[PDB]
């Protein structure tokens, strides 16, 4: 009921980020949403003495038909002070990624019940553009904690801890983790029981609410205990061609950068001479042993891999074709913290960019569950193509950072 | 008296840490001072400025300027210093409408709102920063001190605050009259509609009555301005638009500046004149920026200019947007990285045109450039019409399918259909996915000395064919490309090539069809002639047979 003071980081002004072009349907959706938000006191019109801006657009959440406003507060979040006053930071729960089922709830609607510091409101300014700039864009700022702003869960945390208290005490084995507008709820129950607990959980928020959230009813189900990883595997063959052995030596040479003890001497010796690529080469005993020893090395964990919470996570993605995508998450090169592969890219069989956008969201979700922050993506796409289309397929309430890769990596061959 | 509503004041601040201006008033002639006193006396009578006491420490210089071919002086208050110290504002006008996105109107009326401007008050707390001083006759009395009560012409905040103030006043009128459009530019309101003229005039009178609620009057004697309108470099008519006349000058010789102006005009023309080209003229401007230098036009530039004169020989117009119809965008390849497009709804009735130029860089291909043009047109179309056009592209559906399924990057183009208008965009070569049975295998390598730039490139094959060429003025990376070129030259129509150059593989795997490097172009020319090419990579210095053999031949 009383506001928490907020400031920007020393020597920084507010965000001044251009609104990107919006389609007619998204503008109309935003005009309706913001008209209601204004009637409810959540936002207010602003005048020309506020020069700040943050981009806004609209999405449809997964399995819903109603438009959701999404503000891209990435710039404001970078510029906003850090929040360690009451707590140094909420230790990320290592048990969340170990639960049989995790359901993600959209609790962002809760933030609108808390007023925002009057002196900070100007920095949340945003614009609803008009088609062809024919009318002045509609300018608003927030009066309440905004969805997507890193300060909202931090300021709401004391309220959240009290709302959830009876449920946690009543269910001591449930793991509950908040990230931005998301609540991640993990348990080891049979799914039917699990959903009932999730539905039990919704009622606490609803009961609290009335003392109606548009997307609280929804539920994104995950199963992190079944999440799958990608060790390095070598072919098992009866007939090795010159080409096969060259590819193997290439892959082993690459793996030698990650694992020590990798040898290719005996395998390369097989290719002595100047041979046809399609010629079949019988493996010698020495080459078979060296291969077997390499296989044994690749079954072991990478040495000296640790997570440092002070460093960025980096995610690389490769297009493998036929709807398949590989990815790696690391902080230091050759020190992967997780690797993975998708082929299940939903409703996007003829759209590369929709597939990549869904891959980006899935990887970010995995990274939030495991480490409690989002990675910086290295995307195999031209900037202009990505920036034209990704908002059409985005369904999450957060947005990670990304950069673009313009030269094809050899590494695609080694994760293939 | 009829009560009028006040205009809400916009609160204004100086930039953090900055104080107001303290600039010396210049001495003036007795004649100039007398002129400024009379002018300021009238502004004071009208409420625009007020005399202030000696306590105010701020000052901005004031000047008197002779209104040409007249005996009347004008005042100029030079707010440059205050402007440096005044906060930034939201500037609503940054993005201007494109004519191609406007809708046809039966009637467009212009209302002069210059007088309303002086009903917009300046934030009371900011007024002190606008202080200025008329020097006194002979410097024998204190100068007359004034500050502004209204938005000063020339002050940083005036355009944004005026525009926002008018918009807020007009909002209920626009909202409750959805059958008109209202656009403000400078001191005029433009009101358009499709009503029969009697009803349209009724709406204008209703707007005037609405504006009177805030005491804002407009000139009864209707404006002298009427369609067509000259606006932002365009001509607007009720049912069509074009650019203002494009006149390319005749010259016996051309300077740097002349060519910059020519390309500027051509770029501007290219939004409605189809097929404008600027590559060869822009090539003349590479790297140098001495505006007076005379650059001889190349034969190619003279040809491009002649082609442009023919395109511009007579007027072309665009039509306006009909939201009930689809948008169609058609693209053609023009050569040398140039692309041209038209956007229309009905055949042969363009809304606008445009062009796209290849981005600068080492290598490219036509499919990538076509994709880039599509993305540019898509984004422009979202801006102008709020939707993506349906595309008509000079690329076969099967060509696109082969490209995107095999390309290492994610790529997408929205709904489109093939249009068979040459030259068509095609794939010029396709590398094999697997080694070729029965094709000779060429192991290539290169090396160069970093000091002398002497080097070697060559190959060895499984048939015992070999070649090493000594080279001058080369580098390690270049020799790797030269070695691949040799292998392509000396092999049959199907060939397996083994390289240890990650660099060379990275270039060829990017699938360029044209390059800034003549060597890469020669390689591309060779690839096009082959039936099948498999390019395999191996790590150097790992004891791989053929690779180690050729490495020894070129590194000695
Ligand atoms: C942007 C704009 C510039 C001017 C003009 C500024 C100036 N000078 C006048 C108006 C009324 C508008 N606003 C809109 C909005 C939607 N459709 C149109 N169509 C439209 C406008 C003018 C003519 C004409 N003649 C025909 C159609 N105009
Ligand atoms: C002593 O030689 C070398 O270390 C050597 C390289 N580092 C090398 C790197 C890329 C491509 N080709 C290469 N070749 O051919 C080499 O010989
Ligand atoms: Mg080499
Ligand atoms: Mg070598």
């Amino acid at each position: 009921i009383e506001t928490v003071p907020v400031k920007l980081k020393p020597g920084m002004d507010g965000p001044k980020v251009k609104q990107w072009p919006l389609t007619e349907e998204k503008i109309k959706a935003l005009v309706e949403i913001c008209t209601e938000m204004e009637k409810e006191g959540k936002i207010s019109k602003i005048g020309p003495e506020n020069p700040y801006n943050t981009p806004v657009f609209a999405i449809k959440k997964k399995d819903s038909t109603k438009w959701r406003k999404l503000v891209d507060f990435r710039e404001l979040n970078k510029r906003t002070q850090d929040f360690w006053e009451v707590q140094l930071g909420i230790p990320h729960p290592a048990g969340l990624k170990k639960k049989k089922s995790v359901t993600v709830l959209d609790v962002g609607d809760a933030y609108f019940s808390v007023p925002l510091d009057e002196d900070f409101r100007k920095y949340t300014a945003f614009t609803i553009p008009s088609i062809n700039n024919e009318t002045p864009g509609i300018r608003y700022q927030y009066n309440v904690l905004p969805q997507g702003w890193k300060g909202s869960p931090a300021i709401f945390q004391s309220s959240m801890t009290k709302i959830l208290e009876p449920f946690k005490k009543q269910n001591p084995d449930i793991v509950i983790y908040q990230y931005m507008d998301d609540l991640y709820v993990g348990s080891d129950l049979e799914i039917g029981q699990h959903r009932t607990k999730i539905e039990e959980l919704r009622q606490h928020l609803l009961r609290w609410g009335l003392t109606e959230p548009p997307f609280l009813w929804m539920g994104y189900e995950l199963h992190p205990d079944k999440w799958t990883v990608q060790p390095i595997v070598l072919p098992e063959k009866d007939s090795w061609t010159v080409n096969d052995i060259q590819k193997l030596v290439g892959k082993l040479n690459w793996a030698s950068q990650i694992y020590p003890g990798i040898k290719v001497r005996q395998l390369s010796k097989l290719l002595r001479g100047t041979k046809a690529l399609t010629e079949v080469i019988p493996l010698t005993e020495e080459a078979e042993l060296e291969l077997a020893e390499n296989r044994e090395i690749l079954k072991e964990p990478v040495h000296g891999v640790y997570y440092d919470p002070s460093k960025d996570l980096i995610a690389e993605i490769q297009k493998q074709g036929q709807g398949q995508w590989t990815y790696q998450i690391y902080q230091e090169p050759f020190k992967n913290l997780k690797t993975g592969k998708y082929a299940r890219m939903r409703g996007a069989h003829t759209n590369d960019v929709k597939q990549l956008t869904e891959a980006v969201q899935k990887i970010t979700t995995e990274s939030i569950v495991i480490w409690g922050k989002t990675p910086k993506f290295k995307l195999p796409i031209q900037k202009e193509t990505w920036e034209t289309w990704w908002t059409e397929y985005w369904q999450a309430t957060w947005i990670p950072e990304w950069e673009f890769v313009n030269t094809p990596p050899l590494v695609k061959l080694w994760y293939q | 008296m009829v009560p009028i509503s006040p205009i809400e004041t916009v609160p204004v601040k100086l930039k953090p840490g900055m104080d107001g201006p303290k600039v010396k008033q210049w001495p003036l002639t007795e004649e100039k001072i007398k002129a400024l006193v009379e002018i300021c006396t009238e502004m004071e009578k009208e409420g625009k400025i007020s005399k202030i006491g000696p306590e105010n420490p701020y000052n901005t210089p004031v000047f008197a300027i002779k209104k040409k071919d007249s005996t009347k002086w004008r005042k100029l208050v030079d707010f440059r210093e205050l402007n440096k110290r005044t906060q930034d504002f939201w500037e609503v006008q940054l993005g201007i409408p494109h004519p191609a996105g406007l809708k046809k109107k039966k009637s467009v009326t212009v209302l002069d709102v210059g007088d309303a401007y002086f009903s917009v008050p300046l934030d009371e707390d900011f007024r002190k920063y606008t202080a200025f001083t008329i020097p006194s006759i002979n410097n024998e009395t204190p100068g007359i001190r004034y500050q502004y009560n209204v938005l000063p012409q020339g002050w940083k905040g005036s355009p944004a605050i005026f525009q926002s103030s008018m918009t807020k006043i007009l909002e209920p009128f626009k909202k409750q009259n959805p059958d008109i459009v209202i656009y403000q530019y400078m001191d005029d309101l433009y009101v358009g509609s499709d009503l029969e003229i009697g009803q349209h005039r009724t709406k204008i009178e209703e707007l005037r009555q609405h504006l009177l609620r805030w005491g804002l009057t407009t000139p009864d004697k209707k404006h002298q301005k009427e369609p067509p309108f000259l606006w932002m470099g365009y001509e607007l008519h009720p049912d069509k638009w074009t650019v203002q006349p494009i006149v390319l000058p005749e010259k016996d010789s051309w300077t740097v500046n002349d060519i910059q102006k020519l390309v500027g005009k051509l770029n501007w023309a290219s939004q409605i004149y189809p097929g404008i080209k600027v590559r060869q003229l822009s090539k003349l401007l590479r790297g140098t920026k001495a505006l007076t230098e005379v650059i001889p036009l190349t034969e190619e530039a003279e040809l491009e200019l002649a082609e442009n004169r023919e395109i511009l020989k007579e007027p072309v117009h665009g039509v306006y947007y009909d939201p009930s119809k689809d948008l169609i965008a058609e693209i053609q390849k023009q050569g040398q990285g140039q692309w041209t497009y038209q956007i229309y709804q009905e055949p042969f009735k363009n809304l606008k045109t445009g062009k796209y130029a290849r981005m600068r860089g080492a290598h490219t291909n036509d499919v990538k450039q076509l994709t880039e043009a599509v993305q540019k047109i898509t984004t422009e179309s979202i801006v102008i019409w709020g939707k993506t056009p349906k595309f008509k592209l000079p690329i076969q559906k099967e060509t696109w399918e082969t490209w995107w399924t095999e390309y290492w990057q994610a790529t997408w183009i929205p709904e489109w259909e093939f249009v068979n208008t040459p030259p068509l965009v095609k794939l010029w070569y396709q590398l094999e996915k697997e080694p070729i049975v029965g094709a000779e295998t060429f192991y290539v390598d290169g090396a160069a000395n970093r000091e002398t730039k002497l080097g070697k490139a060559g190959y060895v094959t499984n048939k015992g064919r070999q070649k090493v060429v000594p080279l001058t003025n080369t580098t390690n990376q270049k020799t790797e490309l030269q070695a691949i070129y040799l292998a392509l030259q000396d092999s049959g129509l199907e060939v397996n090539i083994v390289t240890d150059s990650q660099y060379a593989l990275g270039i060829i795997q990017a699938q360029p069809d044209k390059s800034e490097s003549e060597l890469v172009n020669q390689i591309i020319e060779q690839l096009i002639k082959k039936e099948k090419v498999y390019l395999a990579w191996v790590p150097a210095h790992k004891g791989i047979g053929g690779n180690e053999q050729v490495d020894k031949l070129v590194s000695a």
